[PDB]
């Protein structure tokens, strides 16, 4: 399948060089696979995601993006223009509120609560979560990240947007799950994103098109948005059968286009999201 | 995360 004058970041993705605008991948789309999106909310009844969406735990009065962040990084994933998995099933969770802020306690509710509900839902190719969120190091936000991961769900959080090394960040610093940096279209290092030897992968970032509140779309720049990218290619290469959620990362990194970004820290890896799509 | 977007 082929998405012609797609958003720059869906190009890149399948592409080993910058400045397409196609976007190539497998009809299957992410299909059978499901992906928990962790943060403001998704508004489910945006045309984009054809159904396809829907809230499953707030931890708020409601259950509505009054933000927009979460539905465009839901967006992002899945929605069908914006998407990288254009069929995946994705599941709203909202532990964070309509100013884009929430407690360590409640965003540690909302991973165990993942964990567990899981094993509610019919995902036969898989289960992953975007978490586009975090803060200042912490080793229960580490932890129940890392949890997580080892009920067997494929986690990718932000690395942030300090222009820092992540390693003073959470859930960034969990070594277990998936880190993701942010680069722009033309193969630069975003000037705001995380950098060190804890990141996994980058991710396109800076000037990201995708669906928002009120059934709109707008482009925003953050680590928030490479998230997203790389949790939805991950659903799509589970649904291929190509990896697992215990090694998702690992194998995106494996096949990931290698030293085409600029202004990487040494010690940081030099590693970009490639579905390896051949018709 | 961090700022995280
Ligand atoms: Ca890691």
């Amino acid at each position: 399948a082929a998405q012609t004058n797609a958003p720059w970041g869906l190009a890149r993705i399948s592409s080993t060089s910058p400045g397409t605008s196609t976007y190539y991948y497998d009809e299957s789309a992410g299909q059978g696979s499901c992906v928990y999106v962790i943060d403001t909310g998704i508004e489910a009844s945006h045309p984009e995601f054809e159904g396809r969406a829907q809230m499953v735990k707030t931890y708020y009065y409601s259950s509505r993006d009054g933000n927009g962040h979460g539905t465009h990084c839901a967006g992002t994933v899945g929605s069908r223009t914006y998407g990288v998995a254009k069929k995946t099933q994705l599941f709203g969770v909202k532990v964070l509120d309509d100013n884009g802020s929430g407690q360590y306690s409640t965003i540690i509710a909302g991973m165990d609560f993942v964990a567990s509900d899981k094993n509610n839902r019919n995902c036969p190719k898989g289960v992953v979560a975007s978490l586009s969120l975090g803060g200042g190091y912490s080793s229960s936000v580490n932890s129940a990240a890392a949890r997580l991961q080892s009920s067997g769900v494929m986690v990718a959080v932000a690395a942030g947007n300090n222009n820092a090394d992540a390693r003073n960040y959470s859930p960034a610093s969990e070594p277990s799950v998936c880190t993701v940096g942010a680069s722009d279209r033309y193969d630069r290092r975003s000037s705001f994103s995380n950098y060190g030897s804890v990141l996994d992968i980058f991710g396109p970032g800076t000037d990201i098109l995708s669906t928002w509140i009120g059934g709109s779309t707008r482009s925003i720049s953050g680590t928030s948005m490479a998230t997203p990218h790389v949790a939805g290619l991950a659903a799509y290469l589970m649904t291929l059968g190509k990896t697992t959620a215990a090694s998702a990362c690992r194998y995106i990194a494996d096949t990931a286009n290698k030293g085409d970004l600029s202004n990487i820290p040494f010690g940081t890896v030099n590693l970009l999201a490639y579905n390896n799509y051949q018709a | 995360g961090a700022l995280a977007g």
